[PDB]
């Protein structure tokens, strides 16, 4: 079976607005969601509807950009790292898993490339 | 073991 999704909200955290975290929001995401190899990022990878028996094997910190966009605008995230480090953990579970040259991993790698040049301009801490 | 080729978004 899949597993349950990564937690979005969380009431009992801290709230904090910052430069850093709108732009996460307002260019990071939005520039890489509206992209057009974002689809198969969008949301939790089904292992069960794409038939991928061994998928959690293997990726054991599932993330996708459905719930680095929902975390974002519900304050889950404290530190920008925090949802960088979300990003990033998205592009490596496709790295390992799939085999390199996949259409998905070149997806990811264009996507990655373009996630690299817009974090290059994140506000200063 | 693998997603398939995969078509683009609009």
């Amino acid at each position: 079976m899949n597993p349950p999704p990564p937690e979005t909200s969380n009431p009992n955290k801290p709230k904090r607005q910052t430069n850093q975290l709108q732009y996460l929001l307002r260019v990071v995401l939005k520039t890489l969601w509206k992209h057009q190899f974002a689809w198969p990022f969008q949301q939790p990878v089904d292992a069960v509807k794409l038939n991928l028996p061994d998928y959690y094997k293997i990726i054991k910190t599932p993330m996708d950009m459905g719930t680095i966009k929902k975390r974002l605008e519900n304050n889950y995230y404290w530190n920008a790292q925090e949802c960088i480090q979300d990003f990033n953990t998205m592009f490596t579970n496709c790295y390992i898993y799939n085999k390199p040259g996949d259409d998905i991993v070149l997806m990811a790698e264009a996507l990655e490339k373009l996630f690299l040049q817009k974090i290059n301009e994140l506000p200063t801490e | 073991s693998g997603k398939g080729k995969k078509k683009r978004g609009y």
